[PDB]
């Protein structure tokens, strides 16, 4: 038996899948720790590693990347869970090492691979507190090239009234995602600031783990791939909407929550975005 | 004679204990670097830099971590240049913890 | 894997600090005895005995000390069998302190 | 110039010295860490060491013993301080090591030397919390042999309402001394219990230190030698009063202070004891 994680439902993905919109022919690059291509509930199309000492994109020594991949596209079968865009082509772009750390340039290089292999959507569930020129150039170039770019907002909760949104999420060209619970309540840990764009389910999110396993994680890391999967669904309905139209759609059709400092525009609703 | 001796502990959790210590090291900078620290010379080197002031150990600039929320409690108890130390801090995950010193948390 | 690491300090005085740390050692029992402790194997041996319970370390029976009143503050911070430890005790002089363990205070 | 520590005066020793009673021809054994025979304000007659690895009684590596010796008999000259019994013959019986620790048997052996060399008064400013058969036998034998035996009560302050008097002070055959300040106030640290006998000055007591020096110490250790010096004065007035008559005298002529649990019989007054 296959279960449907609550997050998939909260954002109205099943409504679209029922009308035949599953993410088909859309290329999503999960920029992260690798994806276990050997997992039963996943189908990884290809990928590459920017991590010098770990050069197999299909070996996830950290487990993070496998969990994120599953929220985007866990297969639609009679086992496991169900991703937002179960037919999306999934690319493993490995930029984080077994301990989860990646150098900026690994990240940047990964985005660069993402651009040149014609990815449609990039998911980056990673962040650091400083920005950089090369980093900004690279995310901005992705957006110019027409890729949808989504990133986790960060996990530094709130702090006075200063922004706690990290990079790359902090950049205007990127969709930055905060996390709510099944109650549409902001997770206490979710970063705040005027740079946050939208919210998604990020509290005990069930997904795939390496070794044919399943589990639940918390983090704006788990909210991101929901938006990334959401973006893939709309491109599967409307293959020649621009990244700009997809973004706009996601942003204008949200369910509003609290003030925008803690909630951006609110919870995405892919059925509504897809019109 | 530098009265210098520290013990660092780490475990999943958000407070002292309701956060069982999962790893624990000792470090000594005086006279020379030793202890059970897979990077004694540097952590020492580290503290020297900042003058044994936990609270002034710049993060990364250069490293990205996963945005999983899986908090880690770090504890430092001891003396530095014969001044008593008892620091505590919760990092949102361990990568965050590690991207913090350079080497103090090189564990 | 025994999460075991301690730091001991001592200085003239009756409280934590308004009692500057004059000597400080580190001890590790797990896996094997080490640290800056002029008697690691025993202090370890010692704690084992009492099961790392400061508060149950019989005095002397056998030793006399001077009856000078010159208090010493002893501090122990760390983990024992992965249980957090933070003990403190003022002994009326240092001889008293020393006649206390057998070896923990073998310093 | 010679100063007179306040403790010497508090107990009325100067009254006796003025009538010619200075402790002359009386043999006092200071059982302790050794005495610096080289100090200018002291005259050590002889002694021996029961400390295996430190065999010179005249070398005080701890300083304690030198300070105690000076409260008993610092010389009466135009330099330093002034002991209670400035002409007493002083014997260094070394039973404590440089760190101040001594084994029970060292102690016992020292008392045994004290008995066989015909000491009149023994001062023991040492203590431990357990008693022993050999220890009791040895102090009791001293008293049978006619020696006055004085000991510091201990420094474990008060504790509920249980006795904090250590050994040998705890034994009935021994005079146990607690410490008062110049105000006849019990020092907070002084041991209590029904075994305490009398009080004496034990708070910042000036005396001799090794290296031709002087300083002040706190402890029931500093009160003891005041009683020991007191005992020597009476024997110098009355050379064939028994230890029993000397004790009795000291005990019956005290200035009463608080309840006897904290003050014994109170502050000794050697002028009054000497009749
Ligand atoms: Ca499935
Ligand atoms: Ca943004
Ligand atoms: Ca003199
Ligand atoms: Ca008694």
């Amino acid at each position: 038996a296959q279960s449907v994680p609550y997050g998939v439902s909260q954002i109205k993905a099943p409504a679209l899948h029922s009308q035949g919109y599953t993410g088909s022919n859309v290329k999503v690059a999960v920029i992260d720790s690798g994806i276990d291509s050997s997992h039963p509930d996943l189908k990884v199309a290809g990928g590459a590693s920017m991590v010098p000492s770990e050069t197999n994109p299909f070996q996830d020594n950290n487990s993070h990347g496998t969990h994120v991949a599953g929220t985007v596209a866990a297969l639609n079968n009679s086992i496991g869970v169900l991703g937002v865009a179960p037919s999306a082509s999934l690319y493993a772009v490995k930029v984080l090492g077994a301990d989860g750390s990646g150098q900026y340039s690994w990240i940047i290089n990964g985005i660069e691979w993402a651009i040149a292999n014609n990815m449609d959507v990039i998911n980056m569930s990673l962040g650091g507190p400083s920005g950089s020129a090369a980093l900004k150039a690279a995310v901005d170039k992705a957006v110019a090239s027409g890729v949808v770019v989504v990133a986790a907002a960060g996990n530094e909760g709130t702090s006075g009234s200063s922004s706690t949104v990290g990079y790359p999420g902090k950049y205007p060209s990127v969709i930055a995602v905060g996390a709510v619970d099944s109650s549409n309540q902001r997770a206490s840990f979710s970063s705040v600031g005027p740079e946050l764009d939208v919210m998604a389910p990020g509290v005990s999110i069930q997904s795939t783990l390496p070794g044919n396993k399943y589990g639940a994680y918390n983090g704006t890391s788990m909210a991101s791939p929901h938006v990334a999967g959401a973006a893939a669904l709309i491109l599967s309905k409307h293959p020649n909407w621009t990244n700009t139209q997809v973004r706009s759609s996601l942003e204008n059709t949200t369910t509003k929550l609290g003030d925008s400092f803690y909630y951006g525009k609110g919870l995405i609703n892919v059925q509504a975005a897809a019109q | 004679y530098a009265p210098s001796a520290l013990v660092l502990t780490v475990g999943k959790g958000v407070s002292a204990t309701t956060a069982a210590p999962e790893r624990a090291v000792t470090l000594t900078c005086a006279p020379g670097p030793s202890g059970t620290h897979p990077a004694a010379g540097s952590a020492c080197a580290d503290l020297a830099a900042v003058g044994g002031d936990l609270n002034a150990l710049t993060r990364g600039e250069d490293v990205m971590c996963p945005k999983v929320y899986d908090p880690v409690l770090l504890t430092v108890d001891g003396v530095w240049q014969g001044k008593r130390v008892s620091y505590e801090r919760v990092f949102s995950n361990e990568c965050e913890m590690n991207a913090h010193g350079s080497s103090v948390f090189a564990f």
